């Protein structure tokens, strides 16, 4: 029971899916990076006729085209508009196209005399009310009336005149410039296989598909690590780690003809005479050797080399025989795959059970925490060549780092890759059956001495084993695009002596390989794991540098990360450690932008202003200037309380007040009557009433924040006088000059310029886009029988 | 000083990296900084002084955004970038003529032109870049 | 003269810049402009000529681009890089050396040798970036 | 002396370019070089000079980043900035002033100072960035 809490308590820090199988799942549901299409160009501004007056406030008999928000939904209040388009940045990302084909969106001109077309309809609507409109220029008429798209089919090209407001136009041609698909050749598919598969002899890989010059694809993004999670993320590489050992144990094959069972069984039970002897556990012995036991460990280690996850020895060591077959363990597996503690377990009781007993040795008495493992010391302290030599290799036998096309590989000694060294083992432990075991009770050194004979005489399955093992760890390897990092996992695979046993002495002579189809499986998880990691780093970069540089303080950046470890799709969010949250959030930060979501976030950045200042719905602040300010007047109002500028009058932020909660100052200019310019997204009242203007009711709009110390209500009156007012007689009919006290600090609309509104987008004429490059290899594999290993001889010789 | 040398500097990059057929890449910083430029400078009301036979000159800004969506830099954005770095250039060297020609015998160091000294506010130093000379 | 004054820019870049170990975010503008370069130049036959006893070169590219996936460059891009800088550098040196060698009475300022004249079009001005000195 | 000339050239760049009020984007990837810069010798000690009258100096770097999240550059972050560049600006000069006080016979193309000996490990070289001088 305590175990067990301590246990739940620790792995309650770890985000690792309880359930460990059903991970593969999740990681074989991730994706490609989805290949978005553009359907309509993306617009912001729409023209639109408004009314205008003239000098003296009368209504014109014409209308004129301004820009104006397509969706004018800004808020109010500084901040709230800097979250606006915080949100209309992730909006674009989100539909931001990957590739454009403007023949998809362009329509028929219905004013074109010579069967033109244009894109999007959303541009044949406008230039239908332009060439209807009366006030139009008769050459834009003609222009309207001749302009011409041209398709370029031998080169693959079209041009479609469009109508765009500028930031449009900016957006729309920043998609069709930098568009993700590059072109598909088979020349780009061979070299997507991995290098050293397509070197392999074993796999006979073909084009037998011929790409268009038209084919298309997307790169995948194969950054490496740049959030280093391997380094100081304890709970994080735990899950990456048995992430990916569920994957490697999904796509490690199943040894085949292995040895019978009961023959195997009889074999050790008559060589081992357990019943003889006076073991407290004679049925326990040969528990747990069968061939599921087998293919078990075989999945296991390799799953775990391929994964980088710590394994922990789980032994009996009364079970002589499994600390034989461990023997062979550490001698093929580098011992710098096991927790320390299992390692420094398994080899002491070797050294205390076996080898120094059978050398007359005195038992080691090893002190936990020594530099040196029990097997370092024997190494000096035994004397006979061919058991030190073992332990030697057995010392030293870590694996190697080496970078091939630019990914970490933890690699094999060539003497495991080869299973020469076995040999050695074998050597060893026939030295072993030969000792004497000078004080050993003889019933019990004969069982262990034909024991050690029993994994002796199993030289050749052993090195057919080893090598077939390192040879699908290479060509599984082989499938990894991500750094193999070596840490120290937290949580450790537990791997049983017994399965050991089970493999060591039920292996046979079948070779067994990863199919082709299993490799191409492999690393396109792999790949699809990468693409996601380094899209999602990217994604939450780019929102929180948006953030930072849109200054919304408020913006916490913890929900950023909780959504970015969400989408890697193999973390469980509750059990992520608090430091290693605000880690990855120090980390993420210090990283750079993405190109393309950087220069999406500069156009957004740089139209701002421009996009608020469009808004009918919020001002950009007002002026309470306590003289009389003749009404300006302006052709979208009449006579209009509208400010230009904010020059000459003390500025107040609005957004500062707020988060301050000091009113000292604002009140005592108001109380004072001092002038002063509130600045900040404000909703206003449009008042077209003159006798509002008259009663002066602009001006009692401020005391209500000296009441309630609140600036979330303030409403400034805007007055629009002219002659659709109801009263606008007694401007007309009266000699007097209509001022206020206050201005809206607020800009006009923008005119509709056919001239600078009209571009020509040119994009390619068609293409096809593919995600899975592999479909178009022909992969076959030789005869089992013939598979050879790296040194160009058969993995399994035996026969 | 280090705002009018910025100017000076935005200029000369203008110039020297704005070139037809080059890559976007190659002045995404440049023109980062000539747009940042432009939007300090928008709105001001600038004078070059009369000392000596030197002309009395006002100066307005009210100068649009150079384009960063472009894959490389073509004929039309050359000639457009070209308009607004001719004025820019004309009113950096008439402030810097205007600077020259003045001395004080108090505090020498500190600039001299009103123009130097409006260019010395808080508001404009977010034209201030790279100090390299 | 633009087009060659990148290209020999470019290398001096990529010899100064490319080297063991720097972030490739130092050189992301670099790497983007020698690609670039590569793709505009691939696939074109040069030659410099026999004026004098200057000697007849021919000159083919067919270069694989830099790569774009490192944190920090290793000791393997840059051999890939220097390989090519190196056959780059040679054939911007022999094309200087011919057109230093050449003179024309109408159209002196014009380009005088073969190999100018051809990156003299329209499909090569895309190699111009910044023109600093 | 590579690692050295980056140590000083990031210096320079930094002094030059992280100013007041100026853009991020226009040191973005300058302070990418000087965060590497800072990381690679955290934790590092360093000793020069014990040759005539040149004092014994040591040197320990325990240093912050650089943020990346500002718009513009303020105050603040120039302060921090100035502070790591005064320390890494006196460690360099006084690395070049150990090395250039020091000659050998056999191998006086290699660095003498044991600072020098100590910047042309591994472990420094991702320091190394343009080399353009």
């Amino acid at each position: 029971h305590q175990k067990e809490v301590q246990y739940e308590i620790l792995q309650k820090t770890i985000p690792t899916f309880e359930p460990k199988e059903s991970i593969l799942k999740k990681l074989e549901d991730i994706k490609p990076e989805q290949v978005k299409k553009q359907t309509k160009l993306f617009r912001i501004f729409e023209p639109r006729q408004l009314p205008v007056y003239r000098a003296n406030g009368e209504k014109e008999l014409r209308n004129r085209w301004y820009w104006k928000l397509k969706r004018d939904t800004l808020p109010d209040g500084d901040y709230d508009v800097r979250e606006y388009f915080l949100n209309l940045y992730d909006q674009v990302l989100t539909e931001m196209p990957d590739y454009l084909l403007l023949k998809d969106m362009a329509v028929e001109n219905k004013n074109s005399r010579d069967a033109g077309k244009v894109v999007d309809s959303e541009t044949a609507a406008i230039c239908d009310a332009i060439f209807q409109d009366e006030e139009t220029e008769g050459v834009v008429r003609r222009f309207i009336a001749e302009m011409r798209q041209r398709v370029q089919a031998d080169r693959n090209v079209v041009n479609y005149p469009s109508i765009l407001h500028p930031i449009d136009h900016a957006f729309n041609e920043y998609f069709l410039q930098h568009q993700l698909v590059e072109p598909l050749n088979n020349d780009i598919i061979f070299n997507y296989i991995p290098e050293r598969i397509r070197n392999d002899v074993n796999y006979i890989l073909n084009m037998d598909r011929n790409l268009p010059s038209t084919a298309r694809y997307i790169r995948p993004n194969l950054l490496q690590d740049r959030l280093n999670l391997h380094d100081n993320f304890e709970s994080l590489w735990d899950t990456i780690t048995t992430s990916n050992y569920i994957l490697a144990r999904s796509v490690v094959p199943d040894l085949k003809e292995l040895v019978s069972t009961e023959a195997q069984i009889q074999k050790m039970s008559q060589d081992l005479q357990l019943e003889a002897l006076t073991i407290q556990s004679e049925t326990q012995f040969l528990t747990g050797i069968n061939s599921q036991a087998a293919n078990d460990c075989f999945k296991t280690l390799i799953a775990a080399m391929l994964s980088q996850r710590t394994m922990s020895l789980d032994f009996v060591t009364t079970n002589y025989m499994s600390l034989i077959s461990g023997m062979w363990l550490l001698t093929v597996v580098p011992n710098d795959m096991f927790i320390r503690e299992s390692l420094v377990a398994c080899q002491l009781a070797i050294i205390n059970t076996i080898i120094y007993p059978a050398f007359g040795m005195q038992r080691m008495h090893y002190r936990n925490g020594d530099p040196q493992t029990p097997f370092q010391i024997a190494e000096q302290q035994i004397q006979n060549f061919q058991v030190a030599n073992w332990l030697h290799f057995v010392n030293n036998n870590q694996f190697r780092q080496v970078v091939i096309d630019g990914v970490l590989n933890q690699v094999l000694n060539d003497n495991i890759r080869n299973g020469h060294v076995v040999n050695q083992l074998m050597e060893a432990l026939m030295q072993l059956s030969r000792q004497q075991f000078p004080t050993m009770p003889v019933d019990y050194k004969r069982s262990i001495q034909r024991g050690i004979l029993l994994l002796s005489n199993r030289l050749g399955q052993l090195v057919d084993l080893t090598r077939l093992l390192a040879y699908n760890y290479e060509t599984l390897m082989a499938c990894i695009t991500m750094n193999m990092q070596h840490v120290q996992t937290l949580t450790t695979e537990k791997l049983q002596l017994t399965s050991v046993t089970s493999l060591c002495m039920l292996i046979g002579n079948a070779t067994v390989i990863p199919s082709p189809q299993t490799l191409f499986h492999y690393y396109n998880v792999n790949v699809n794991f990468h693409s996601n990691y380094n899209e999602r780093i990217n994604d939450a970069v780019a929102i929180i540098t948006a953030a930072n540089r849109l200054n919304l303080y408020q913006k916490k950046m913890k929900s950023i990360v909780e959504d970015f470890l969400k989408r890697l799709q193999i973390f469980d969010i509750s059990r992520v450690p608090d430091d290693q949250m605000y880690r990855l959030r120090d980390r993420l930060r210090l990283l750079p932008v993405e190109i393309r979501r950087l220069d999406i976030f500069n156009l957004i950045l740089m139209n701002m202003e421009q996009i608020e200042r469009a808004s009918d719905k919020i001002a950009q602040g007002v002026i309470i200037a306590y003289r009389d300010m003749q009404l300006e007047r302006d052709e979208m109002y009449g006579y209009v309380n509208i400010a230009r500028n904010l020059d000459g009058f003390q500025q107040i932020n609005l957004e500062e007040l707020m988060r301050t909660g000091d009113y000292a100052q604002i009140t005592n200019m108001l109380l004072n009557n001092q002038p002063v310019a509130l600045v900040g997204a404000l909703p206003f009242i449009t008042d077209s009433s003159v006798i509002s203007l008259v009663a002066k009711l602009d001006a009692t709009v401020f005391a209500q924040i000296v009441k309630l110390r609140k600036v979330d209500t303030l409403k400034p009156i805007l007055y629009k006088i002219n002659s659709d007012s109801n009263d606008f007689y007694l401007v007309a009919n009266y000699d007097w000059v209509p001022t206020s006290t206050t201005k809206v600090y607020k800009q006009i609309p923008q005119q509709f310029d056919f001239r600078a509104s009209m571009h020509m987008l040119t994009s390619n004429l068609t293409f096809t886009v593919y995600s899975d490059l592999l479909a178009f290899v022909s992969a076959d594999t030789v005869e089992p029988i013939n598979a050879v290993a790296f040194d160009n001889m058969r993995i399994m010789n035996e026969l | 000083m280090d705002v009018l040398y910025s100017l000076s500097k935005t200029l000369k990059d203008a110039r020297d990296k704005i070139v037809e057929g080059t890559l976007y890449s190659n002045v995404s910083d440049l023109i980062q900084q000539f747009n940042q430029m432009i939007i300090t400078m928008n709105g001001n009301e600038f004078q070059t002084g009369g000392i000596g036979n030197l002309p009395i000159r006002n100066w307005n800004f009210d100068f649009g955004l150079l384009g960063t969506t472009l894959l490389n830099l073509d004929a039309n954005y050359v000639e457009t970038a070209r308009n607004t770095i001719d004025y820019f250039v004309d009113f950096v060297d008439n402030v810097c003529m205007d600077e020259m020609v003045r001395e004080s015998q108090r505090n020498g160091i500190a600039p001299q032109s009103d123009s130097l000294r409006k260019l010395s506010g808080i508001k404009f130093k977010r034209i201030n870049f790279d100090n390299s000379s």
